[PDB]
This record gives structure tokens, sequence and C-alpha cells, in this order.
RNA sequence: AAGAGAGUAGCACUGUUUGGGAAUGCAGUGUCAAGCCGGCAGGUAUUUGUCUGCCAAGGUUAAAUAUAGAG
RNA sequence: AGACCUGAGUGUGGCAGGACCACCCGCUAAACUUAAGCAUAUUACUCAGCGGAGGAAAAGAAAACAACCGUGAUUCUCUCAGUCAGCGGCGAGCGAAGAGGGAUUCAACUCGUUGCCGAAUCGGGUCUUAUAUGACCUCGAACUGUGGCA
């Protein structure tokens, strides 16, 4: 239900007054949901292959407690502090769950 | 399916067991001629994915490319006029590799037609490319209504036109909108469009 | 001499003049009347090859964006799929008897809808729809009589089965009450502006006047 | 845009006591040597040669244009400006000339000839018919053989029923629906004769409006 | 026309007009714009005084839809009424309404002494002009 | 009930191109992703949080357009 | 001794090669000139060079605009606009896009992938007046996947 609008060209919820509709349901949204399949391939993949001299050296940071200094290979290595954070996570949980 | 493992499989190509495999195969190919037809693709999942089927008037080969930027052909390094065209050794080409690979091997074997490609294998002086061709003169193609189209004249030699997927993209054409306004139908015709004087008949 | 003159742009300074060295980058109009005949010959032509089908396929109505062109009407591209739900035709038997059919489109107001499915419903109503064959007439479909009955729509827009585009109406003269009279308009329209405007550095003087509370 | 510049032609400097015009390359030919690329030299290029982007058409007001065709056609109410324009409407009944509608439904050139004869609009187009003549000079050449006077102009309500009136020499037939001004002042000058059919007549208060209807 | 220029008149003048000194060369004192800050510089401080240099910020990829806003003054309201509906609007009457929108109008300002009452729909309004037309006995009415 | 194109996109250096301006497009080498709080774009750089529009890395497709020394 | 994999010789049936090149697609790529000198800039992403098609070519079905009361593949035209957008020894100079009125328009489809099947597919031979989207055979190709349904 989105919120009216008022009836003048200035203010919070300006424009014109109509009668607003929900957005409709999309095959693009199923994007952001969950893939468990496709999580489930990525696992197997992941256990016969092993690790890789990238995670490697990101695993030895971890273990000593230089976090910040993780990070920073991270980013170098991936260009972007979002890809880097994530990869920084997923090391994390990998050697939690070994 | 069986799809997904192969495909995550080769997204970890710098795994062990990958590199592993990459270096003995790129060590065999060094010892290979530089452009080689093979009866089956070395993936066939990413074969089939830009438009390999496995039937007659379908072929593969393998070309090889040389690493590097482009040195200009000037007698002895000399270049003349302003200082601002000097340089010999610092200018790279305006097409991608990829699409060197698919021109030479059109315009070797004039009796095909040039469909797709993808990259296999590279080390610190060659890359490897596999590209996928058809005989437009078979009667399985000719009578295939998802391949026909390429029997047409209109195809003849589309690599060296810049119509595949490599030459797109090197004319900007993976862009729309306000980052492709100036090369959109192609650069010479937004030019064409800008440039010219206009007359109306009653101005 | 020069004198006092506007400084100049006239922008000629590349080869666009042919000459005997240049091909030169011109374009001329002198086909222009040429080009009008047979532009006119040709919708002609395919009127009476494609009779008694209309020469405009049936068309939406549709908003014009930007504050500058927010109050005007126009034809669109295509019925939307939520319109053509809400008036009973399949999407793409609807592409068949002149209906022209955009999946892109959404809503997002209920006026707009209402207009569009009006027009579907006024089109429907005025089809003949032909039988497949005449001697085995199917379900809703005209008879013979209706069939030599016939005529073709030729109005550059396909308005000869809904109409023109609506807008609402002018407002007719009226009193001015008192509220009309004695409210501060400005007064009322600059406060609503300056919320916004200076929404920013109230938030600011805000948390400082609230951080000097921490006794 | 190549005519007379396709030579390699080279001016031969000084000191070879010849002036510094470029010259044809070659020899064995009575060509070479001579001058070339020069307005001045024989077979070289004309000073600025004329281009097809000059302008050749005009724009006139919307306003100006129906001015000038509403003053050509009071011009034509005066029999003093019909004569002195050279028309000759000695034996006409009166000005402006209306007929009946019955003259549409002809089908004989015949009977177009008795009617213009009957309402003495005959010896215009005689003078026409006599004016005829070989034009002189280079026009002649191109397909503008034969020049004649302009007769008189008969107005009709619409684009139909002209067959009979059509192949006689030294008349002209309008629409009222569409009125030429290069046909009611031709070469400029107003006071072109016209004879109105009544519908056509009728019809110029609504085309035209009033000085206060519009 | 070619028959009205001065090249008839000069047929057999020898000069057309440049001088036996100095004559009639191709570019002295160069081409287009050159020189502005030396030897053209007196014409280019007393006549463009402003040409040389920057102001103020910039706006990259402006979009002149946001910015349109037309004005029409208080004294030009007639212009937009009906012919026959002026010059019998009275103070507690049944007044003419007047959309801005319609006639392409954005804000209202307030010149002029007001012809007539009237009620006026528009987008932004000045606060003079507010007060004048509120005096006179008509009001505004906010549209979007 | 699932899924939707990986040495691909991105990042660094160098070069070129663009009106594109703390970097519009592209090329070479190095490095190299995400998809149990996804990705790209939103014309001033960075980190964080919302909103809007779309879903790349495979392919075909008439008409309206050109014929600037052709047949 | 026999399979599979990789690679040769011959035979049968086919295709490529050169020309044209005004317009079109991809690469390569100047200087004269202007700046009253000149090196960045400009001429110009032009001329010259190499490759490739057609009766047109290219583009084309949103990882698009916008910030509205919202539009809806591509191409072209007027206009936006020589721009109180922008780039530039901020000099000489250069320079677009969304929107709006139109031309055209019954304009849209598909492979891989996911789920259910698993040679139902292709080539060759014979027959039906038929080198059939038909039928039968085929220790031929194809399960390292051709086809059919959602
Ligand atoms: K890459
Ligand atoms: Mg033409
Ligand atoms: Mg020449
Ligand atoms: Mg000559
Ligand atoms: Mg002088
Ligand atoms: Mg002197
Ligand atoms: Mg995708
Ligand atoms: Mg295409
Ligand atoms: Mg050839
Ligand atoms: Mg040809
Ligand atoms: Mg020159
Ligand atoms: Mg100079
Ligand atoms: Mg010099
Ligand atoms: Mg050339
Ligand atoms: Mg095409
Ligand atoms: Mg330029
Ligand atoms: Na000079």
């Amino acid at each position: 239900a989105p919120v009216p609008r008022t009836g003048i060209i200035a203010g919070f919820n300006k424009g014109y007054k109509t009668t607003r509709r929900a957005r409709r349901p999309s095959s693009n949204d199923r994007y952001a949901l969950p893939h468990k399949k496709l999580r489930a391939v990525k696992a197997i993949i992941s256990d016969l292959v092993g690790f890789s001299p990238m995670e490697r050296r990101v695993q030895e940071l971890l273990r000593v407690g230089k976090d910040k200094r993780a990070l920073k290979f991270c980013k170098k290595r991936l260009g972007s502090i979002k890809a880097a954070k994530k990869r920084r996570a997923k090391v994390e949980e990998a050697l939690r769950q070994q | 399916g069986s799809f997904m493992y192969l495909n995550e499989l080769w997204k970890k190509k710098s795994s062990d067991v990958m590199r592993f495999i990459q270096r003995v195969r790129a060590w065999e190919f060094r010892h290979q001629h530089t452009i080689v037809r093979l009866r089956r693709p070395t993936r066939p999942e990413k074969a089939r994915m830009v438009g390999y089927k496995t039937k007659q008037g379908y072929v593969v080969f393998r070309v090889r490319v040389r690493r590097g930027g482009r040195k200009r052909p000037v007698h002895k390094g000399i270049t003349y006029g302003k200082p601002n065209t000097a340089g010999v050794l610092g200018r790279k080409l305006n097409k991608n590799n990829r699409v060197v690979a698919e021109q030479r091997l059109g315009k070797k074997y004039g009796n095909l037609r040039v469909l797709n490609s993808y990259w296999v294998n590279a080390d610190s002086t060659f890359l490897w490319y596999e590209v996928v061709a058809v005989d437009p003169m078979h009667r399985a193609i000719r009578r295939d209504p998802r391949i026909n189209w390429i029997v047409n004249a209109v195809h003849k030699h589309r690599e060296q036109r810049g119509l595949t997927s490599a030459g797109r993209k090197h004319r900007g054409l993976r862009q729309k909108g306000h980052k492709a306004s100036k090369l959109r139908p192609s650069r010479r015709a937004a030019w064409r469009r800008n440039n010219r004087m206009v007359f109306l008949r009653k101005r | 001499p020069k004198g006092n003159n506007a400084i100049p742009h006239v922008h000629q300074r590349k080869h666009w003049n042919p000459c005997s060295s240049q091909k030169g980058n011109v374009k001329v109009f002198f086909n222009q009347p040429a080009q009008k005949q047979r532009r006119r010959r040709l919708r002609l032509l395919k009127a009476k090859k494609i009779f008694p089908r209309p020469l405009k396929a049936l068309r939406p109505q549709v908003n014009c964006p930007t504050v500058r062109y927010n109050m005007k009407r126009r034809l669109g591209r295509g019925f939307s799929l939520e319109e053509l739900k809400a008036a009973g035709v399949k999407p793409r038997y609807a592409r068949t008897i002149g209906i022209r059919v955009d999946r892109r489109r959404k809503n997002k107001s209920e006026e707009g809808m209402n207009i569009n499915v009006q027009r579907l419903k006024t089109y429907m109503s005025k089809l003949v729809l032909f039988p497949l064959n005449r001697k085995k007439p199917q379900k809703g479909d005209a008879t013979e009589e209706e069939v030599k009955a016939a005529t073709q729509d030729r109005s550059r827009y396909g308005t000869a089965a809904v109409g023109g585009l609506v807008t609402p109406a002018r407002e007719a003269p009226r009193k001015v009450t008192e509220e009309e009279s004695t409210k501060k308009m400005y007064k009322f329209l600059k406060k609503n502006h300056s919320a916004v405007r200076f929404f920013r550095a109230r938030n600011r003087r805000a948390a400082r006047k609230e951080a000097k509370e921490n006794e | 845009r190549l005519s007379g510049m396709k030579h390699s032609a080279e001016s031969w400097g000084t000191g070879r006591a010849v002036a510094r015009i470029p010259r044809i390359h070659g020899g064995g030919t009575s060509m070479s040597g001579a001058g070339a690329f020069g307005n001045m030299c024989r077979g070289g290029r004309m000073f600025a040669p004329t281009k097809i982007f000059r302008r050749w058409h005009r724009k006139i007001n919307l306003h100006q244009k129906r001015f000038a065709v509403v003053s050509a056609l009071a011009a034509s109410s005066l029999p003093a400006l019909v004569m002195s324009r050279g028309h000759k409407i000695e034996n006409v009944a009166e000005v402006p000339l209306v007929v009946e509608d019955g003259v549409r439904a002809y089908e004989k050139t015949k009977e177009a000839m008795t009617f213009l004869k009957t309402v003495g609009a005959i010896d215009d187009v005689n003078r026409v018919n006599d004016s005829r003549q070989i034009r002189a000079g280079r026009g002649k050449m191109r397909n503008r053989r034969y020049v004649a006077r302009r007769g008189p102009m008969l107005v009709m309500p619409d684009n139909k029923g002209t067959r009979a009136f059509r192949n006689i020499f030294g008349l002209d037939l309008a629409n009222v629906n569409s009125l030429n001004l290069l046909h009611l002042a031709p070469g400029g000058h107003v006071g072109r004769f016209i004879i109105w059919t009544k519908s056509a007549f009728e019809k110029l208060d609504k085309i035209f409006g009033t000085f206060t209807e519009p | 026309p070619t028959r009205f220029k001065k090249t008839r008149h000069q047929r057999g003048s020898t000069f057309c007009g440049y001088g036996r000194v100095g004559k009639h060369r191709k570019h002295p004192s160069g081409r287009g714009n050159a020189g502005g800050e030396h030897h053209h510089r007196i014409n280019f401080r007393k006549y463009h005084p402003g040409y040389f240099g920057k102001c103020g910020m910039n706006h990259y990829h402006k979009k002149k839809n946001t910015t349109w806003k037309p004005t029409i003054n208080l004294d030009n309201l007639t212009k937009l009424m009906a012919k026959d509906e002026a010059m019998k609007a009275k103070k507690g009457e049944a007044l003419p309404v007047i959309d801005l929108l319609a006639n392409g109008y954005s804000k209202l300002l307030g010149n002029g002494h007001l012809q007539a009452p009237c009620i006026v729909k528009a987008r932004w309004v000045s606060k003079l002009a507010d007060k004048k037309i509120r005096k006179a006995g008509g009001a505004v009415v906010l549209q979007a």
C-alpha cells in the first residue's frame, strides 16, 4: 500500500493525486531467493578440490589473529571491499567447520 | 544434472588439481601445429553452450596466438611528424585476441562458416582458443531449421566483419543507453550522422 | 576594421564541401515531393489488399513523463497484461484480431488502467470477426449479413472503434468560500517546501542539542 | 566537381622566361606544356563552380499569400484593368461574367465553341490563336519551341465536367477550391479575364469571408 | 540578385574599393578570433569585457525539462479568460476559473493592477500575488 | 519443486579514444568474483544504510534509411 | 588375435580461389593547414593502405530511460542545440543525450541450462507416381547426448 500523495508540488509525498497500486510479482524476483541445489553442488566440488594458494594465506593470517591484515590482502586480490568481506567470512566458516 | 558439476569444477582454475591438468595440456599443445582439427571438444559443456551440436556438419578446431603487445612496423623504429605520434612499443591493438584467432581460421578454410569460440588454455607465450565451424553444403545442415540461416549468402565471412560475439565486444556493443550513444549503430554511422551538412528545401 | 560585432562560432572547419579533391559530406532534399507521393501510393495499395481490416491496430492511452508534459496524453505501444486480463482476452489471441500487446508496461495506478480497459471493451463489442470457413461458423462469429455489411476504417489513428483521448473536464464558474478568502497560500506552500529543503540542517541541529544531554 | 582539374599539372617556376601558371606534363601531344587549372586557361576550371546547394526555393508568410490572392481577385472586377492587361472584352455583357451551371454537362467540343461565341468570349481566344509563334533564341532548343499568350479563365466548383473544354487552344480551367496566384496575375500583372459559373460564384463568400464574418 | 551588387558599379575601377596602397590581401591580422590578447586586445576589452575567464560551479548532465517553469503576471490574466466572462465579474458572485497548466504557465507573479477577480489554479505563486488576488476578491488553488 | 551462459564481470598499471569532467568505450599484462541477507545502472572520489529500474558474459529477424566518380 | 584411442594413404560426392567495390562492415592510419611563432590542441578518429558482403548493409527485443499523473525492441526525420550541458596552452577551437510532433509497425522468436523421457534423431538403401517431416532395413554416426514435452 504505497503512501497516497498530497495535492501540491512541494514537500513530502508531493505530486498529483491518484490511486496507487502495489508492485506486481515477476519472475525476476526469483533471484535473491536461496538456491539450495546450487549451494549443494558447490559444496561437493569444494570438498573435492580443496583450498587454493590465496585461501591458504588468508587461513594463516586468521590463525595468528591479524583480521585487518587479512582484509587488506583480500581487497587487493579481489578489488572490492564487499567481495573482500565475503571471502574472509567464507574462510572463517570453513576453518570453524573443519 | 551433470552439467552443473562440470560447470562448477571449471570455476576452480586456481586449485591444485586443475592447475596440474592444465600444465600437462599446455606442454602437449606447445608441440603441435598452429591450427589443429579435433574429433571432440575438450570442453563439451562449454562448446554446446555457444552453439555446438554433436551432429554431422559441425567441426571444432584449436588455434594458437601469441601473447603481448603490438609493435608498430616502422623501419628502424623511426616515426616522423609531430612528437604526439611517436612510440613504437607501447601501443596496443584495438581488437582482442579471441577475434584474431577466429579470423585466422576463417581466412584459411574458405568453405566453412565460423560460429563462435571459447577459451581453453594459456601459458607465458601462447594462448589457445577453440573455434566452432559449420559446413553449409551438407544435407543435415541445410534441412535443420535452427542452423540453416547460416547458409544464406549474407553471412559469408561474418568473422571478418566483426559480427561474432568477440567482434561485438571490441565494437562496444555490450553497452546500451548513455554509455554507447556515439557507437550504437556503428562508430562510422554515428560520425556520418553528426557531421553531414543538411540543406532543407525551404530554409 | 572590425567594429562591434558578435564573436563568430560558425563551426565549418572540416571538409564537408565537395570539391576537386574531397568527396564531401552533405545531404539535400530534392526527393521530398516525390517521396511524399510514393508513401501515399503504398498506403493506398496496402489498404486495398488487406480489405476490410483497419489500417492501424488498436493502441492504448498513456501519460507523458516529466513535469513539463505531465498533463498531456498520447498513444502508447501496446496494452498491458493486467488490462487484457481485466477485459477478458488472452494476449496471444488478442494479437490476431488487431490489438497491440506490450508485456513490459506496468500500471502503477487505477485511473490509467480503467481508461484502457474501457477501450478494449468498446472495441470488442464493435468487432465483426469473419468466420474461418463460411460453411461451418463457430461460436461468437458474425453471420453472412454482417460480413457483407462491412467497411474499412481509415483514420490514421484507429479511432473509429473507440474515439479520441480522454482528459478531465474544465471547471465551471463558482463562488469563493471563506476559507479560500482567508488562507495564505504562499505561507502554506513555502512551509512544505522548506521541510524538504532544510531536512539535513534541522537534523544536525537536533543531534547536537540531544548530545548536550549526557547528564 | 572534377571538371577542368583532371590533370597532373605543375608550375615550371621562375627562371624559364615563362609565366608562373601551372602547365601540363608529358610530351608528344601538342597539349604538353600548355596552361592548366586556371579560370583564364583554355580547358581550365571555371571561376566559382556552381553548386547544387544554392537556395532555389523560398518561404512566404501564409497571410501575405492570402492577401495577394484577394487583391488579384478584386482587380478582375474592374473592366479598365482587364483591358489594360490586354484582354479583348468589348463584346462582354457584364463584368464579372457569371453563366449558368449547364456548361458542366457538355460533352462535345463544338458545343463549347458555340457557348464561347454566344457570351462574347471568342475574341480573346482568337487573339491567343493568332499570337502563336516560334520562340526567339536558345529557348527553342530546350523543349520551349512555341510561345503563346494567355486567354480567358473558366472557374468551376470542382474538378469535374471539363472534357468538352479541354483541347480548346487559349482557354484555361480553374477550380474555385484552390485558386492559383500564378494564374490570376500572369507575369505579375493584375487584371485577368475570368468567367464564373454560378455554383462557383456563390461559394466565394464562404471561402474568403466578409469584412466582419471570418 | 547579382545586378544590385557593388561589383556591377565597379567595372572599370581597377581596385574595387580597396585602395592602391594597402591592397586587398588574404588574411592580414590572422584567421578567426586570433590575437584576442595580442594586437586585438583593445577590441575585445572594449566590446566583450567578460570573455576571458571562468565563473561559477558546474552541472553535469543538465536536463532542462526538470527546470521548466514559465511565469505570468497578475495584470495579464484577462488574456486567458473567455472573451465574455470578463467585465461582469463581481466581488461575491460566480467567478471564472483559470487553469494555468492547461495554458502553459507554472508560476503566478504579482505585478500590476488586477482588472477582474477570478479563481486561479497554479503550481507556484509569489507572496505579493497571493495578497493582491485575495484583496480583489479571488483566490488561488494550488495544483500539482 | 528447481534453474537461467566464469580466466566471464570487476580491480591495478600502461596505451588509445570520447563532450564524459578523482577516469565514456576499448586493448595488452597481472590479479581474478557473487549467487542462506545476489548482480548491474541511477554523470564528483570513499565507507555504511535505504529507494527505483533492469537481469550481461549464446543465436535469428521484414518496413520506414544510404547509393558522395558502381552496374 | 582382437578391441578402443590417436594418426595416415586411396577412392566417391561437394565447396574455396578471381572480378566489381558508388553506398555498407572490420582494422590500419598521416601531413599540408589553423593557432598571426610553436611542442599539447586542430585538420581528423579524415586522405592514402589491408580484409569482407548485399540489393541494401549494419542495428534490433532492455543487466533501457527516467524521478513523472510515469514511458517501453531497432532505424530514420523535425527539434532538443552551436546549447547561460560540457571538454579546451579554459587559447584557437570542439560538442552530445533523455523528453515532444512524426515515417514504419497483425513484429517477434530461439539454443544451452532446470524438471520428465532416453535414439523416439541423423546419414545410406528399398517401397509408396515421392533423394515425402511417410513406412521397412542398416555389427553406419550418435549415450563424452541427437531429438520430444513443459
Ligand atoms: K578478465
Ligand atoms: Mg531515394
Ligand atoms: Mg586531382
Ligand atoms: Mg571545361
Ligand atoms: Mg589594409
Ligand atoms: Mg604600408
Ligand atoms: Mg543471465
Ligand atoms: Mg544480426
Ligand atoms: Mg574475394
Ligand atoms: Mg557484387
Ligand atoms: Mg586545405
Ligand atoms: Mg602556424
Ligand atoms: Mg612554421
Ligand atoms: Mg580510404
Ligand atoms: Mg542483417
Ligand atoms: Mg573532434
Ligand atoms: Na601565417
